[PDB]
């Protein structure tokens, strides 16, 4: 039936632009971090705890266990 | 009781223009001008 009718409505276009633009921005520098992160995890990842040896003092940055937070 | 004659008039001149207003909202058939674009 050809009665399609005109649906008066605010102007969307502003509101589509602002989420594709922030989404976009987030999504640019947001992906290569979940990359990078799942890189580290999976090749680098986890370093395991173990009694430190007699005449050796550690650095201050090997008492952490996430190769990120070290 | 009843619409006095100009009464009659202005609801005779307000509902043709709200009706012609009322069929100018009607969509022609290529009305919806998409653009196209794409990239069990
Ligand atoms: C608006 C939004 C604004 C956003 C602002 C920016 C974000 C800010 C916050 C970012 C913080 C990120 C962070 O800190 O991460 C923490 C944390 C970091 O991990 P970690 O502490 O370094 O490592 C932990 C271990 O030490 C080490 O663990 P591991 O080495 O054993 O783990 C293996 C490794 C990898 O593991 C695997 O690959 C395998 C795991 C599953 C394997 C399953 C089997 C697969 C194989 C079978 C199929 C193929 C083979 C068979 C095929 C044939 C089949 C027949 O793990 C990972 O790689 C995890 C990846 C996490 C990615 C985090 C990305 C953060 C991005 C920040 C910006 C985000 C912006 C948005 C966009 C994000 C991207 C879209 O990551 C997570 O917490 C991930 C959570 C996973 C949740 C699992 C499900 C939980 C559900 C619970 C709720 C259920 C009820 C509801």
């Amino acid at each position: 039936h050809g009665k399609r009718l005109f649906i008066i409505k605010p102007s969307g276009f502003y509101d589509r632009r602002f989420l594709k633009l922030m989404r976009f921005y987030i999504l640019l520098t947001g992906i290569p971090v979940a990359i990078g992160i799942t890189l580290v995890n999976v090749f680098i990842g986890e370093a395991e705890l173990a009694d430190i040896p007699e005449g050796y003092v550690p650095e201050h940055w090997e008492y952490f266990k996430h190769p990120i937070s070290r | 009781s009843g619409y006095t004659p100009d009464e009659k008039l202005r609801l005779q001149q307000l509902r043709e223009l709200r009706r012609r207003w009322l069929k100018d909202q009607e969509l022609s058939p290529r009305e919806p001008v998409l653009p196209p674009r794409r990239v069990t």
